[PDB]
RNA sequence: CCAGACCGUCUCCUCAUGGUCAAUCAAGACUAUGUAGGGAAUUUUUGGA
């Protein structure tokens, strides 16, 4: 207990969170008009609701140029999906952050459950019907993202993921906090410099 | 540091009396009745020449009397 | 991100006038057999310097058949007018009513012009149904100039229209993406446009002086 | 004797003003109301007397004054 | 006003008092309203060009004012800088700040003047310049008229 | 010798180098100083470098204070005195300086409220106010003096190096002429708390030692261009005569050596060196296209851009900027800009405590922003739209 | 910074002028316009000292 406290001083858990969404943003601004991106919205949420394990809502909601014609709900790594299920031209998603552990180390099965439930509970003020939950594992540092998809954007997002564990700063803090507990390192040199 | 030396005392005090009679609600209230160390050797001055003047003197030590006299003796002409 | 979007196209809007120093277009062949358009280079300018970098801004154009050639049309008056543009579509009022002017005497309507940020060569869905919509029954034979804008250097890809596009427009307004798919290419026949600097023109605009209502959404 | 530069009647109603007639008998009184011929008011009416040296008082009224016989308002001493 | 969405200048064209207080979303003070765009400077401008010689231009202006003098929100006078611009509005070709006193508000007051011509201008001319006449203290006057320019040959 | 109240001068001398015990050090000499005095019944000001500072040392006395004694500074009963701290307390005093008011230690600087500026300054007026932390507005401005007047450092930062400049004598002068009351009190109490290697050096300016230097090398040009706009230098004999008039040369003429002057011998009474300061004006001016001007021929006059200068008094460099920034295609949100990038806000910088309300606004700003909040001139811009 | 000397930066009261309201079978309170008047001879400000 002592050791998580430590790790996740400083509203830690809350600063990953952010900074993910936010780095999402930033992607997004990148490629707008590919994706046919009219606005990509920043939620002004709780500083609870990313430590609500209980309820949740949308992060970053999502406006189409035109419309977008959306897949059935799937996971992040797919190559068989169809875009002729269902339309909208608002979209959202959620960055759900949790601290896995061997039974429930398992983040894609989370993120499906959680998509599921989160969808079709009432609480959960999303916008729209359709949007994505994305799902990183502090605890293992591995995502998984599962909702609906609209042409050319889960690989985006899979190159965003792909980047963002390698560069979001927070989860970089959290994984050095993890090491500093641990006093585990990187061999560097040996001999004193 | 102390305190800086009192002046010498070579010259007279010049009074409001001595003034003229337009001049002489230029000090309402007359309180020493006696101009500072400074302007007792200026009043003079400002009197009698029409010539170009310049005070180096303290801050705050008369210099509104000074411009006070100064525009008396303009307006005088 | 609906604050972010605007506020980087204004600023973005500065840069504007760059857009003019290189200007070149794919030259067609010069043919008398039909009317060829001869616009000038500082009507587009300004057209240029009003206009958005992502939103189509789009106005009408006018003039008349010079007596050296009635074969040629020459651009002398542009005609702004009343509009709400998106990311590559815009809504556009009717036809405008400009005989109490002066200057006018019988200038016909030529036709309209619109800015895109997409190179095509051919009119999309969002532009035919605007253009079977201005002109259903009014006048089959106008031209369209529309102008692809990018940070360096813009192009003017001018466009003419077939009777078959006018029926697809009256039938198919809103949505409609398989069907101007179906439509696709055919029918935008390029149409011929000449930029000049031995001609000048004009610009006519609403009373209110306000003829872009992005933001005045009620009026 | 405090009474500010004020304006006209309208910004210094409601002030204990003396009040002049035309025969000299001296009056004080709080001014209420504003009218045409300046039929003000008085709060409480303390009229004095001087023969035709010295002043009298009286005490009978709180009067609504009549215009033709006033000379000019002065004011006493601001309420509150 | 700032609520309600409308061109300024359509308020200024609006006649009766009634009428005022109506489009306000406001029957109290329509007429006060009234009077005071009447007290708003108005100009009925009109300008007839006409060429000299083939470089010079001669400029016989028509500036009317309609609106009516009030010494404490006017003033002493009102200036009023009058600007010549190209039909695009680019660059200006002659400019002069005129003084409408009191004595002139609602004459049929006449401005002349003239302008020398570029190169390329001369040899070939436009639809129409701007002349434009802004009130250096009044908002949203800034009054701006088509000077014409069709068929304009030259000698 | 002839003043009303006599100076007694006096410095601290700090021997301290790392700035965190520096400032400790100076902290502790200040609360010694202001121990001394008020078990006199002795009002005092301290003068100190900048806006942020005055506060903080508010807040460290307050500290300090209520430790040892609070009864000292507001020892009266406080029935008729406590009714008129309640009054002059809680109306409009917004910036977290209530408090210090309150305490009775209180501060007036640049940065504080007009109405609560000056119920500062009447706070000390009307006989309550014990101590007054301040930045050198007060010197310049107020007359109000106050028996003990202690300076709080060496080291202003002026943009006009950029750079961390010891206190110019000029200001430390003024400074330490509010003391003692002329009209009231005997004497006064001045003090310099400073760097004891830079004291050597202040204490000569103590004296009234360096004299009225001239600068104006940099207001030159502008002057000149006024004068020509004017309509009276023709050529450059002119010029160099106008000049002869003024101080400058004076300067030069007791000792030229250090103002970039060659030598006496060929120049006699600057015949040469005025000449030289003259075309150099010229060139520049020329190039900003404000004055005519030919090198061998020398002809002088007025243009128009001049002559707006002249009228606005914009600075020389303004004018150069205006020059080349406006330009045909300049649009409202360049317009902005330009007046930002004017000369006479290159002394204006982003504050800290400035940044929240800047944040806030840029936001919802109607006209946008090329520059960044971190920028002034972003700020000015903001500031003008507000 | 920029307009100002050939030039009324400023009104206490009644009536009319049009727009409103508060209202009863045809009448009062309020902003505004000066385009009206102020020896309506006696109820006042133009004569009983």
């Amino acid at each position: 207990k002592i050791s998580l406290i430590q790790i996740f001083r400083a509203h830690l858990w809350q600063k990953i969170h952010e900074s993910i969404v936010f780095d999402i943003c930033q992607i997004l601004d990148g490629e707008l008009d590919v994706l046919q991106i009219e606005s990509v919205t920043k939620e002004t949420v709780h500083p609870r609701k990313s430590y609500k394990m209980n309820s949740s809502a949308a992060d970053i909601t999502m406006e189409s140029v035109h419309e977008w014609e959306v897949s059935k709900p799937s996971l992040l790594h797919e190559t068989n999906d169809s875009f002729k299920g269902l339309i909208t031209n608002k979209m959202w998603f959620d960055v759900q952050l949790r601290y896995g552990d061997y039974d429930s180390h398992d983040i894609s099965r989370y993120v499906r459950a959680k998509f599921l439930d989160y969808t079709t509970d009432n609480v959960s003020m999303y916008p729209s019907p359709t949007g994505v939950m994305i799902g990183i594992d502090l605890a293992y540092n591995m995502y998984d993202a599962y909702g609906n998809w609209f042409n050319g954007l889960k690989p985006l997002i899979q190159n965003s993921m792909r980047t963002i564990m390698k560069a979001n700063p927070a989860l970089y803090v959290l994984r050095e906090r993890i090491r500093k507990g641990l006093q585990i390192y990187q061999s560097s040199v040996q001999e004193p410099f | 540091i102390p305190a800086p030396s009192k002046p010498v005392i070579d010259y007279e005090l010049k009074e409001i009396t001595s003034l003229p009679d337009w001049c002489q609600e230029a000090f309402p209230s007359s309180e020493t009745t006696s101009l500072n160390p400074i302007q007792s050797k200026v009043f003079h001055a400002a009197f009698e020449g029409d010539s170009n003047m310049l005070i180096c003197a303290p801050t705050g030590s008369g210099k509104t009397n000074i411009a006070l006299l100064t525009v008396l003796k303009a307006l005088s002409h | 991100s609906s604050k972010n979007e605007w506020r980087k196209s204004a600023i973005a809007n500065t840069l504007l006038y760059l857009r003019l120093k290189n200007i070149y277009v794919s030259a067609d062949d010069f043919v008398e057999e039909q009317n060829v358009y001869v616009l000038p280079k500082n009507l587009l300018k300004k057209f240029i310097e009003i206009s958005d970098v992502k939103i189509q801004v789009a106005a009408f154009i006018y003039g008349m058949s010079a007596k050296d050639h009635p074969k040629v049309k020459e651009i002398k008056t542009v005609v702004l007018v009343p509009q709400l543009g998106h990311v590559g579509s815009v809504q556009i009022s009717n036809i405008p009513d400009i005989g109490d002017l002066p200057d006018t005497e019988g200038l016909e309507l030529l036709g309209w012009i619109h800015t895109q940020t997409e190179e095509l060569k051919f009119m999309a869905a969002s532009e035919v149904a605007t253009h079977s919509k201005l002109f259903a029954d009014k006048k089959r034979d106008c031209i369209d100039i529309s102008i692809f804008s990018t940070p360096g250097s813009v192009s003017l890809s001018a466009y003419n229209l077939t009777d078959e596009g006018y029926q697809w427009g009256e039938e198919n307004k809103d949505i409609m993406n398989v069907l101007s798919e179906g439509f696709e290419p055919t029918f935008s026949t390029h149409a011929q446009l000449l930029l000049s600097d031995r001609i000048t023109g004009n610009f006519i605009i609403p009373s209110g002086n306000v003829w872009n209502y992005t933001f005045m959404g009620t009026a | 004797i405090q009474v500010a530069h004020s304006s006209r009647l309208a910004n210094l109603i409601d002030y204990k003003l003396r009040v002049l007639t035309q025969d000299g008998r001296v009056y004080i009184g709080q001014l209420m109301a504003f009218d045409k011929h300046m039929n003000l008011v008085l709060n409480e009416c303390i009229e004095e007397r001087v023969p035709k040296i010295k002043v009298e008082k009286r005490v009978l009224g709180l009067t609504i004054l009549r215009g033709e016989q006033i000379l000019s308002t002065v004011v006493e001493d601001k309420p509150l | 006003l700032e609520a309600s969405t409308v061109p300024w200048g359509d308020y200024l064209q609006l006649e009766t008092p009634a009428e005022v207080g109506r489009a306000i979303r406001s029957e109290k003070y329509g007429k006060q309203v009234y009077d005071l765009l009447k007290r708003f400077p108005k100009m009925s401008v009109t300008c007839n060009a006409q060429p000299i010689t083939r470089s010079v231009m001669r400029f016989n202006i028509e500036i009317i004012a309609d609106w009516i003098w009030d010494m404490n929100v006017h003033g002493s006078l009102e200036p009023f800088l009058l600007m010549l611009e190209d039909t695009d509005g680019d660059s200006i070709l002659y400019y002069d700040v005129l003084f409408i006193t009191p004595d002139i508000v609602g004459h049929e007051f006449t401005l002349s003047f003239t302008y020398e011509l570029k190169q390329h201008n001369q040899n070939n001319l436009p639809p129409n310049f701007f002349l434009t006449l802004i009130s250096e203290n009044w908002w949203h006057s800034e009054f701006e008229i088509p000077v014409s320019f069709n068929g304009f040959k030259l000698p | 010798s002839f003043r009303p109240c006599p100076l007694s001068q006096q410095f601290c001398g700090i021997k301290e180098r790392n700035s965190l015990k520096k400032l400790k050090a100076m902290n502790d000499a200040c609360y010694e100083k202001v121990l001394e005095s008020i078990n006199e019944g002795n009002q005092i000001i301290v003068f100190v470098h900048s806006r942020k500072e005055t506060s903080r040392t508010a807040t460290w006395l307050k500290n300090k204070f209520a430790e040892e004694n609070i009864t000292h500074k507001l020892t009266k009963n406080d029935a008729g005195s406590k009714q008129i701290l309640k009054t002059e307390a809680a109306n409009v005093l917004d910036p977290s300086l209530r408090k210090l008011i309150e305490s009775g230690i209180g501060t007036h600087h640049a940065g504080l409220t007009r109405s609560d500026r000056s119920l500062s300054e009447d706070l000390f007026a009307d006989g309550l106010l014990q101590v007054l932390v301040c930045t050198a507005t007060l010197a310049w401005g107020v007359n109000l003096p106050a028996h003990t007047v202690i300076i709080k450092g060496t080291d202003v930062y002026s943009p006009e190096k950029g750079s961390w400049e010891q206190l110019s004598p000029q200001d430390v002068l003024q400074m330490l002429g509010r003391a003692g009351r002329p009209r009231y009190d005997t004497f006064g109490e001045g003090i310099i708390i400073t760097d004891q290697s830079n004291v050597q050096y202040y204490l000569s300016v103590l004296n009234q030692q360096l004299p009225i230097e001239s600068q104006f090398v940099s207001k030159l040009v502008d002057n000149l261009n006024a004068e020509v706009v004017a309509g009276n230098i023709k050529c450059r004999n002119d010029a160099v005569n106008w000049l002869a008039y003024t101080y400058l040369y004076v300067r030069m003429l007791a000792s030229p050596m250090l103002y970039k002057v060659p030598d006496i011998s060929s120049d006699g009474q600057l015949k040469k060196f005025r000449e030289s300061l003259v075309h150099s004006a010229l060139c520049i001016l020329k190039e900003q296209e404000l004055v005519l001007y030919d090198a061998e021929n020398d002809v002088i006059e007025a243009t128009d851009l001049g002559n707006i200068a002249s009228s606005f008094y914009i600075n020389h460099a303004s004018m150069d900027v205006y020059n080349r920034e406006l330009d045909e295609h300049t649009t409202q949100i360049d317009l902005f800009r330009i007046f930002s990038m004017s000369e006479e806000f290159k002394y204006v910088s982003v504050r800290y405590e400035e940044k929240r309300e800047l944040k806030q606004l840029l936001e919802k700003a109607p006209i946008p922003i090329r520059e960044d909040i971190d920028d002034p001139l972003a700020k000015v811009n903001v500031l003008l739209q507000s």
